[PDB]
């Protein structure tokens, strides 16, 4: 039936055959045959608890999909997740901001400058964010006023838009 | 029955997957070995040995050897070449010819993962495995290496095999908020006369050390009488030398309410509790909070 009806077969066939078996290579191959969206998720769910990095490579191989990968990478530990966002950038800015928030926020200089690059990437809550980052220091009114100036310039480029 | 080529097509495609690098080829070694396991058995093991050795080189020592004992059943010279450090040779000479094929593989595993930061933890697990198989030969090796947090674990284990524990705990505490918590809990658990003696030569007084001396008096002098008078002396000596006494009035109010029950005793407890509240409320704390708030607002602007 080819890639149309075959999917209608294949979703139940996967859910069932995975439910049955004891051996990685056979089912691995079966997903391989299979692959030609949810399939990635079943498959990834398999790899994490039988086959891990390989799975992460598979997820690496849309916003929701980006959100997942990041979750599984966090499951492998924190460090990757900040890394994941950089992949993520290329509404998404809200997510990159969501990752960057605890990134530099827990921190790193490349990450903070990235926070600036993202905040400037495209917003009053973000202004509260940068203001929070400035307030956190016991880092200067000058850079802060320059920041509000740049965001104002963004207000200018935004207002200039038709 | 007739799924033989199912394995042969999958295993050929698994090896057929190109692998540039060390970890990529070692990742493929995990795939085809599992395919070989489920389904020239010696030459596949030999080509697997060269792939793991020809890789990460740091992580292949734990990857290759972990599937060597299973590969051997389906060995002594190959393990010594891969594991190749001074303490590992000392561990081998004590339990190679004396005890095994389980022991001789476990020692090479200990020298692969360590050679470390987890040396006091691994050495404590080595003595627990060697002694079990209340031994005085392995415990003395730990006691000899103690003189040259982690030592309290080996001290509490050797004593269990509180008469001999005082000999080890005195040496441990002689040489960290967690380190003193282990020595304080050991001298308190051993016991009510010696529990108070250990409290006097440790608790001294701190917010944890002062709170520990109060908890020691609750358990040690619980079934005796003079818990209120001794607790009032500790809070007075601590407050004078060292606003943050909300846990002393709260733990004392819960200790009085938790006591099993009269009228004259309960009314006397209300008089004693209210006397501390009246004396506490008239000692500079709602007034102290607003004072620092005005200074904090003034300091900024």
């Amino acid at each position: 039936f080819p890639p149309e009806i075959q999917y209608e077969l294949w979703i139940e066939y996967l859910e069932v055959a995975t439910s049955h078996q004891l051996s990685p290579e056979h089912i691995r191959f079966l997903f391989e045959k299979a692959l030609k969206k949810t399939i990635f998720i079943a498959y990834s769910v398999f790899e994490e608890r039988i086959s891990i990095s390989k799975s992460i490579e598979i997820l690496r191989r849309l916003q929701l999909w980006r959100m997942c990968i990041s979750k599984a990478e966090s499951t492998l530990g924190p460090s990757v997740t900040r890394e994941l966002y950089q992949e993520c950038i290329q509404k998404a800015v809200e997510f990159v901001i969501k990752f960057s928030d605890f990134e530099s926020s827990i921190g790193a200089r490349e990450i903070l400058a990235y926070g600036a690059k993202l905040l400037p990437p495209s917003e009053l809550w973000d202004s509260f964010e940068i203001f929070e980052l400035k307030h956190g220091d016991k880092t200067y009114k000058d850079m802060l006023k320059m920041k509000k100036v740049l965001e104002s310039n963004m207000l200018i480029d935004s207002a200039s838009v038709s | 029955n007739s799924i033989e080529e199912t394995i042969s097509y999958k295993r050929k495609m698994e090896y057929e997957t190109i692998l540039s690098n060390n970890a990529y080829d070692y990742d493929t070694w995990w795939l085809y070995l599992d395919l070989i396991s489920e389904s020239q058995t010696f030459e596949k093991a030999i080509v697997d040995s060269r792939p793991k050795e020809l890789s990460n080189v740091q992580w292949k020592r734990y990857i290759y050897l972990w599937m060597r004992y299973i590969c051997y059943v389906e060995n002594s010279l190959l393990e010594e070449e891969l594991f190749q450090d001074d303490i590992i040779p000392h561990k081998h000479f004590t339990f190679s010819k004396i005890w095994m094929y389980k022991f001789l593989i476990r020692h090479d595993d200990v020298p692969k993962a360590r050679k470390l930061g987890k040396a006091i933890g691994l050495c404590p697990k080595a003595k627990t495995f060697k002694g079990y198989i209340l031994k005085e030969f392995d415990r003395v090796r730990k006691i000899y290496e103690k003189f040259i947090p982690s030592d309290l674990q080996i001290w509490s284990q050797y004593g269990e095999l509180g008469d001999w524990d005082r000999v080890r705990g005195i040496y441990t505490i002689a040489l960290s908020d967690f380190l003193t918590k282990e020595a304080k809990i050991v001298l308190l658990q051993k016991y009510t006369f010696e529990t108070e003696s250990q409290e006097f030569e440790k608790a001294r007084l701190r917010r944890l050390e002062l709170n520990q001396y109060s908890p020691q008096s609750w358990i040690e002098f619980a079934m005796y009488p003079t818990e209120q008078q001794l607790l009032d002396l500790a809070k007075l000596q601590s407050e004078n030398v060292d606003e943050f006494e909300i846990t002393d009035e709260n733990k004392l109010e819960a200790r009085k309410v938790f006591e099993e029950a009269v009228f004259f005793k309960e009314k006397d407890d209300k008089q004693g509790r209210l006397s501390i509240l009246e004396a506490l409320k008239d000692y500079e704390y709602g007034t102290e909070l607003d004072q620092e708030t005005v200074k904090k607002r003034f300091p900024k602007v």
